[PDB]
């Protein structure tokens, strides 16, 4: 199950 | 820019009659843009599929393009590759000792 | 044997032919089992293997409205590159990700990883102690900053400590039958003559899984690297891979060379030489 790490940004 | 590896090869050691795959195994290119076609006998093979784009630990790139088919003595198989890299489109045939 | 699970994040601009594409893969191992695309029709994480066909709708819901978020947040990534290096908006570029988990024979998490790239070019990378950051240039050391202050290595530790394993010793026990099973080389010597003084000895490996396999040629017991042409490790198409070794060898002078493999599918290593 993928990383839910949205909120990350470059 | 890295230019493509290509390996053409099939599923199983080829007899000629009996039915088998046809994989053209195109790796280490990048960027990801890239055209491969299978050939029998210098013409475009339309029932071909390919592997879903994925790449290895140096980031490069890598694919399957496949199609079924029955190798002859006389049938002449190829696979075509182009990618930025290239100047002109790349064949490689298909060798069954290869 | 040990075990890994890895996502494969690319993202690729292109300008003047649509926004930047965004895929995703995920395997076990050697074993691809799911894809996400955003060029396809109807965007969504869809299976890829048999074992994760069962997960229920609720599964491929989160993965599919997480990837579609990344699908924006990579094309915003996109966009920082080209700040973080006075690029212009008219050439593609492409991010690349990798992430996930390694097991050890116990079971247990032997290491993570999380690292980036930039146009095919290490940009970050999460260090083995997965609580500090590798920055490759000056560009990447502003993306530090910014993981730094959000948490981001915290939150990715607590992932590949702890989802990240529980979900792979999910997958491997649902595909025991596939994941779990090594499959051995079918392992032969052929022979092409070259000329009159020389032929080419070349060992071949078929069938095998994981992909992982050592070939080695030896001429009287000395290993033959630096003279032996080994073709990369390729798909059969059948989830197995290929290889092969090649020397050329003085005619008459066969039985000298002996092919060495090691698999993990092997009770032993096997030693191999031309039958005639
Ligand atoms: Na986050
Ligand atoms: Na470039």
């Amino acid at each position: 199950s993928v990383l839910n790490d949205i909120l990350a940004r470059l | 820019q890295r230019t493509p590896k290509i390996q053409v090869y099939s599923r199983h050691p080829a007899e000629n009659g009996k039915s088998n795959f046809l994989n053209c195994y195109v790796s280490g290119f990048h960027p990801s843009d890239i055209e491969v076609d299978l050939l029998k006998n210098g013409e475009r093979i339309e029932k071909v599929e390919h592997s879903d784009l994925s790449f290895s630990k140096d980031w490069s790139f890598y694919l399957l393009y496949y199609t079924e088919f029955t190798p002859t003595e006389k049938d002449e198989y190829a696979c075509r590759v182009n990618h930025v890299t290239l100047s002109q489109p790349k064949i490689v045939k298909w060798d069954r000792d290869m | 044997g040990s075990h890994s699970m890895r996502y494969f994040y690319t993202a690729m601009s292109r300008p003047g032919r649509g926004e930047p594409r965004f895929i995703t893969v995920g395997y076990v191992d050697d074993t691809q089992f799911v894809r996400f695309d955003s060029d396809a029709t109807s965007p969504r994480m869809a299976p890829r293997a048999p074992w994760i066909e069962q997960e229920g709708p609720e599964y491929w819901d989160r993965e599919t409205q997480i990837s579609k978020t990344n699908t924006q947040t990579y094309r915003e990534n996109l966009r920082t590159a080209l700040r973080y290096y006075n690029q212009s908006e008219a050439g593609s570029h492409i991010i690349q990700r990798m992430y996930g988990c390694d097991l050890g024979p116990d079971g247990r998490l032997l290491r993570g990883h999380n690292q980036l790239a930039y146009d095919g070019k290490d940009y970050i990378a999460l260090n083995e102690d997965l609580s500090s950051w590798t920055a490759a240039d000056t560009a990447a050391q502003i993306t530090q900053l910014k993981w730094e202050a959000a948490r981001v290595a915290e939150q990715l530790r607590a992932y590949l400590e702890g989802e990240c394993v529980e979900w792979l010793r999910r997958y491997l026990e649902n595909g025991k039958e596939t994941l779990q099973r090594a499959d051995p080389p079918k392992t032969h010597v052929t022979h092409h003559p070259i000329s009159d003084h020389e032929a080419t000895l070349r060992c071949w490996a078929l069938g095998f899984y994981p992909a992982e396999i050592t070939l080695t040629w030896q001429r009287d017991g000395e290993d033959q690297t630096q003279d032996t042409e080994l073709v990369e490790t390729r798909p059969a198409g059948d989830r197995t891979f290929q290889k092969w070794a090649a020397v050329v060898v003085p005619s008459g002078e066969e039985q000298r060379y002996t092919c060495h493999v090691q698999h993990e599918g092997l009770p032993k290593p096997l030693t191999l030489r031309w039958e005639p």
